[PDB]
RNA sequence: UGCCAGCCACCGCGGUCAUACGAUUAACCCAAAUUAAUAGAUCCACGGCGUAAAGAGUGUUUAAGAAAAAAAAUCACAAU
């Protein structure tokens, strides 16, 4: 039986280290029709728009690739308690799975 | 409770009182457990205990509490403000 | 009678009643990333002891406490829905709202997902009818609604004495949930999962309660 | 037992702390372009932070340095020396839109 | 009828202190399976005040050797040309094959920094991964 | 009777329907005592000082204290 600090120390979220200009592939999982709701599977779904090239063969279940900034948006204002997280990520689309 | 008239007033507090209810331990089902002092708000309550036959030296509105708990004998000063909802 | 004292007896001598302790494991968990939370900043002053640590500002949810929670939260529900209660499943979160929803019509229980009116659990007469037996059980998903402010059917149910398991995570609030589970309510493998286990154990506990009737039944 | 837990180290992915343009450098009174490239070249403004963007130090040493600058006689006061005119912008504000 | 107070107790001492008085004369099945399975903390309400002064949180912050190794990784060479799988638990990336073989390295009894970055980088040039550096 | 006559320890009442004035009936409480007045006994702070009374315009020192467990003095900028 394996030790959860031991699946800790062997998940890709602590081999990503900083968030800031990873490569990471997602898969879009819902449509609007700009704005592609995109699951990177770290722990939200980031949004991203529509490019103007290839737009078509972006739909349901694609695999694209990202570039991570953030991985959740959150900072502090001034008189609040509590950080404002937006429940989202950022990141931007480069293309879809070239392979 | 709150209302106009005065009857209504009672039977909205008497319909309200069942709802907010508490249990109050008694030692020997007669005195409390143990000397309390507090201050809630800006009432100071000092409440005693005492032993079986010497009863009820409080305040009058904690003579009715305490006869509607069955406790029969406290000690109980009340400094500050007398405020019967505090 | 006495069989019936019998029947309702017999599940409380045995922990492992319902045999759960198969259903889920920690790599299980942690394929469906229930390990992970907000930024360090937004960690509720009550999840320190249920947290493992901060990876880079991001909360690490232990799952060795969560499923020891989740064990005796999934027991608990198995064995209400054992003894004929009403199970009411609360999720505030307009991500997953029709997938609570079919999976408490799948479930044969009761779901409220839309917006909770105010004087529902405590003013239940005067909403519902003129006599309606209250939920025995809630299980709230998500502890918070839209405007990241605590769901008022934990304080509702704090109220009229009613049970809850609540899937909190590093931003809710445990202290009024009788069986709050340390756990990530946003991503959809963590919140499926959760679903599946209640579905599992819903169904579990509905059929074992049929085959001891059936045997009662064979008894006499 | 357990090798599997974490250590009590610092954090090995700080990256630096960002620093201004006159950074680890010298200012003077005596060069006129140094100076006069934080002045606005109409009026002769001194710009503060939000305009300059340095830390709080070298912000103090240009403000007296211009300042000691404007007292001897070395540069102007009423506009920007024109001879100095097309030096490269470092700060970030638009005059014309 | 009950006790609706929030503040006083739990929910389990308020149903067993009401059935004790005796104004509750119908027990509830969850008190039963309560008493049978309890938790691990009783429900009572506590205050979430916010903390001054110089009292802090007692959160450790998650770090490796490993992830020392990492950061010097990622200031030479940046991201790797793999780039990232988090759909797979047996995901290996470039930067875990560079600390795998920088511990297999450093096995070997080599002590200096820049030989045993110089090694990894040629162990990762013989196993065929491309390493761009950045300019 | 009608802000008149008048009453009260305090709040206060009497301005043509006064349980508060004067009388009558009834009732309450003391009792060879009952009220009024004046002295006493008791009663203020081991509580507070931003807004209600209270942190004195500022620093140093004498007297008087506390040193109770562990350390320190010291660097851009507009003191005089
Ligand atoms: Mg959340
Ligand atoms: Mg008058
Ligand atoms: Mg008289
Ligand atoms: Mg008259
Ligand atoms: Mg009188
Ligand atoms: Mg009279
Ligand atoms: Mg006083
Ligand atoms: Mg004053
Ligand atoms: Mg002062
Ligand atoms: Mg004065
Ligand atoms: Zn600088």
């Amino acid at each position: 039986v394996e030790s959860f600090a031991s699946m800790l120390r062997h998940s890709p979220l602590t081999q990503m280290g900083p968030a800031k200009n990873k490569l990471v592939i997602g898969q879009i999982f819902h449509i609007v029709e700009d704005d592609l709701y995109i699951d990177f599977g770290g722990k939200f779904h980031c949004v991203c728009k529509r490019p103007e090239v290839d737009g078509e063969k972006y739909q349901k279940g694609t695999r694209v690739r990202l570039r991570l900034l953030d991985l959740e948006l959150t900072s502090r204002f001034l008189g609040a308690t509590t950080d404002t997280t937006i429940l989202e990520a950022d990141a931007v689309l480069l293309g879809l799975q070239e392979s | 409770g709150k209302a106009t008239e005065r009857a209504d007033a009672f039977r909205k507090a008497k319909n309200r009182a069942v709802h907010y209810l508490h249990y109050i331990e008694r030692y020997e089902d007669h005195t409390i457990y143990h000397d309390i002092s507090l201050k809630f708000k800006r009432t100071h309550i000092k409440m005693k205990k005492q032993p079986r036959g010497y009863g009820l030296h409080c305040h009058r509105a904690i003579m009715t509490i305490c006869r509607l708990i069955g406790i029969k004998d406290l000690y109980a000063k009340v400094s500050g403000s007398v405020n019967m909802l505090n | 009678n006495d069989l019936r004292d019998r029947i309702l007896s017999e599940p409380l001598k045995h922990a492992d009643f319902f045999n759960l302790k198969e259903l889920f494991s920690v790599r299980s968990l942690f394929d469906a990333r229930v390990h992970l939370g907000h930024k360090a900043g937004c960690r509720h002053r009550f999840m320190e002891p249920y947290l493992f640590g901060s990876r880079l500002g991001q909360d690490i949810i232990d799952l060795e406490q969560t499923a020891a929670h989740l064990q005796l939260a999934l027991n608990f529900t198995a064995h209400v829905a054992y003894r004929e209660g009403i199970i009411l499943f609360v999720s505030r979160h307009r991500q997953f709202a029709h997938l609570i929803e079919t999976t408490a019509r799948d479930c044969g229980e009761y779901a409220h997902t839309r917006y909770f009116k105010g004087g529902l659990l405590t003013n239940a007469p005067l909403l519902l009818g003129p006599g309606v037996r209250l939920p025995d059980l809630i299980i709230f998903l998500h502890t918070l609604n839209n405007v990241f402010e605590p769901h008022v059917a934990v304080r509702d149910a704090a109220k009229m004495n009613i049970p809850t398991v609540g899937i909190v995570d590093t931003n809710c609030n445990p202290a009024l949930i009788t069986y709050p589970v340390p756990g990530n309510d946003d991503s959809p493998p963590a919140v499926r999962l959760f679903c599946r286990l209640f579905q599992v154990a819903i169904s579990r506990a509905k059929e074992k309660r049929r085959q001891v009737e059936a045997l009662y039944r064979l008894q006499g | 037992s357990n090798e599997d837990l974490p250590v009590p180290m610092e954090n090995p992915y700080k990256e630096p702390l960002k620093k201004c343009i006159l950074c680890e450098k010298h200012v003077d009174y005596k060069n006129v372009q140094l100076l006069s490239q934080f002045i606005s070249p109409f009026t002769g403004c001194i710009y503060g932070r939000h305009i300059t963007g340095l830390c709080g130090k070298k912000q103090k040493e240009i403000t007296k340095a211009i300042k000691r600058a404007q007292i001897l006689g070395f540069m102007p006061v009423t506009y920007k020396d024109p001879a100095y005119l097309k030096d490269p912008k470092v700060c970030n504000i638009k005059y014309r839109e | 009828a009950g006790s609706r107070l929030e503040t006083v107790g739990s929910i389990f001492s308020r149903t067993r202190d009401l059935i004790r008085a005796g104004v509750l004369k119908e027990k509830p099945l969850w008190l039963d399976i309560y008493n049978a399975f309890p938790p691990l903390r009783e429900p009572v309400f506590r205050r979430p005040r916010l903390r001054y002064g110089k009292a802090k949180a007692a959160v450790q912050d998650i770090f490796y050797h490993e992830d020392r190794i990492r950061a010097k990784f990622y200031s030479a060479y940046g991201s790797g040309p793999k780039a990232f799988d988090l759909f797979n638990p047996n995901f290996k990336s470039t930067c875990q094959r560079f600390v795998e073989k920088y511990i297999e390295l450093q096995r070997l009894g080599e002590t200096d920094e820049e030989k045993l970055f110089v090694e990894a980088g040629k162990a990762l040039l013989a196993e065929g991964v491309t390493l761009r550096r950045v300019g």
